[PDB]
């Protein structure tokens, strides 16, 4: 899948050691399939690989 | 005979009165702290709403 028109929204965040924040990414993608996710800022860790 | 009016009829702040046992009821006087401890199971998440 190739992705475009992406927007990232953060319903709530708490700095709680336990994945205390949750984010919704709206996107348009060219085809169906599995796709990797990563965080480019060292101060934020995402649970989903 | 010379009795006068009971507290049921004369009392301030709109309160009712009864005698077995004696109570002043429903006085519209001052304000009341109320405090709730709510179990975490009761709230629905900002992503679920």
């Amino acid at each position: 899948p190739s992705l475009t028109d992406m927007s990232c929204e953060v319903p709530a965040c708490t700095h709680s050691s336990d994945f205390g924040g949750v984010a919704i990414i709206k996107y348009a993608a060219s085809k169906k399939g599995k796709c990797a996710v990563h965080s480019m800022t060292n101060a934020v860790t995402i649970r989903e690989a | 005979k010379e009795r006068g009016a009971s507290l049921q009829h004369t009392a301030p702040f709109g309160c009712q009165i009864a005698t077995n046992p004696v109570r002043a009821m429903n006085c519209a006087v001052g304000n009341m702290p109320i405090s709730i401890d709510i179990p975490d199971a009761a709230f629905t998440r900002v992503v679920d709403a």
